[PDB]
């Protein structure tokens, strides 16, 4: 299961 | 930046020199960044279908890649792996060995 | 490994591609040592796909919904590399490379062991998240502008909760289902030859192995040389070690998978 929250720098 | 130079190995599936169905594997690693130029030769011509596994990288963050083509070895016929890469000034060729 | 423990890793590359379009994301997964999926955003699919046969026991919901999470990576990190422009005042005629990994671990038992969260930029540590899945590790002053971002919006809390939960849950599914795959182990096949010698193990599962070279039944350093664990192609991986002057030596082989060291006669 890939994660579902991706953030930016 | 730091540019780490590729680590070449080509080398045979499983054992074998004679009439028996192998796959011929150069293994590069240690490498970054992820351009790359593998090529499998034999005695000194590319071979037109040569297959690789999916990039990933070791816990340095550095690239391994594992290109290989299906063969039947024999006793006499010889391989080689050309490998370029941007800290190569020029191809690198490693001959099969053992 | 010896513990027992199982791990699921997820690693993604991203290149970017000055003048020749959008950059270049390569995503994979592995299940200890064994790949299981993969999404590359040159393919026409689009969509994550398999690559052990175990996975394909999944459900069809599953591929579309895992799809649709990578594919944010790799969007989100098309922005990331053009932040990281601005934070290292590079231009945008270079090609450069942002790297993730993240994942768990988890026991023999299967309980939560261990979370990963880290980012590199160009080949060397941008961002991590800390053992304790609550702090950051920034490594150059470009991350600690990230680092407080993250702080602020407390990205560790959302994060520890994925690697604690949804993490473990698929690394358990993923191993009980690839069990006749999964939890097996191939012991090394051992020889050896001379030249005017070296031992040989090949056809080995795990990776994990170390081959030593004791003369006279003391470790020997010197003379030996030891190549780097690779790959055959088939699943198992292959391994040698090297060191007239001759009969006195003996090379000792050690494997999760051997039922007790081996030791070779040459």
């Amino acid at each position: 299961n890939y994660n579902y929250l991706f953030r930016l720098f | 930046m730091i540019q780490r130079t590729p680590k070449i190995q080509v080398y045979s599936r499983h054992p074998a020199e004679n009439g028996k169905s192998n796959f011929l594997n150069c293994y590069v690693s240690g490498f970054h960044p992820s351009d790359i130029e593998v090529d499998l030769l034999k005695n000194g011509e590319r071979i037109e279908k040569v297959e690789h596994s999916d990039l990933s990288f070791s816990k340095d963050w550095s690239f391994y890649l594992l290109y290989y083509t299906e063969f039947t070895p024999t006793e006499k016929d010889e391989y080689a792996c050309r490998v370029n890469h941007v800290t190569l000034s020029q191809p690198k060729i490693v001959k099969w060995d053992r | 490994s010896v513990d027992g423990s199982h791990s699921m890793r997820y690693f993604s590359t991203s290149v970017s591609r000055p003048g020749r379009g959008e950059p270049r994301f390569i995503a994979v997964g592995y299940v200890d040592d064994t790949q299981f999926v993969r999404f590359d955003s040159d393919a026409a699919s689009q969509r994550m796909e398999p690559r052990a046969p175990w996975i394909e026991q999944e459900g069809p919901e599953y591929w579309d919904e895992e799809t649709g999470k990578v594919k944010a990576h790799s969007q989100t990190d098309r922005e990331n590399l053009r932040i990281a422009l601005r934070y290292y005042n590079q231009s945008e005629a270079g090609s450069h490379t942002l790297q993730m990994m993240f994942g768990c671990d988890v026991g023999s038992d299967g309980r939560f062991l261990r979370g990963y969260h880290q980012y590199a930029y160009d080949g060397k540590d941008y961002i991590a998240l800390k053992e304790d899945l609550r702090s950051w590790t920034a490594a150059d002053m470009a991350a600690q502008i990230t680092k407080r971002k993250w702080e602020a919006a407390h990205v560790a809390e959302q994060q520890r909760a994925y690697l604690e939960g949804t993490c473990v849950d698929g690394l358990r599914r993923y191993l009980e289902n690839g069990k006749e795959t999964l939890q097996r182990t191939d012991p090394p096949k051992t020889h050896m030859t001379h030249h005017p010698l070296r031992c040989w193990a090949l056809g080995f599962y795990p990776a994990e192995i170390t081959l030593t070279w004791q003369r006279d039944g003391e470790d020997q350093t010197q003379d030996t040389e030891l190549v780097e664990t690779r790959p055959a192609g088939d699943g198992t991986f292959q391994k040698w070690a090297a060191v007239g002057e001759e009969q006195r030596y003996t090379c000792h082989v050690q494997h999760e998978g051997l039922p007790k060291p081996l030791t070779l006669r040459w």
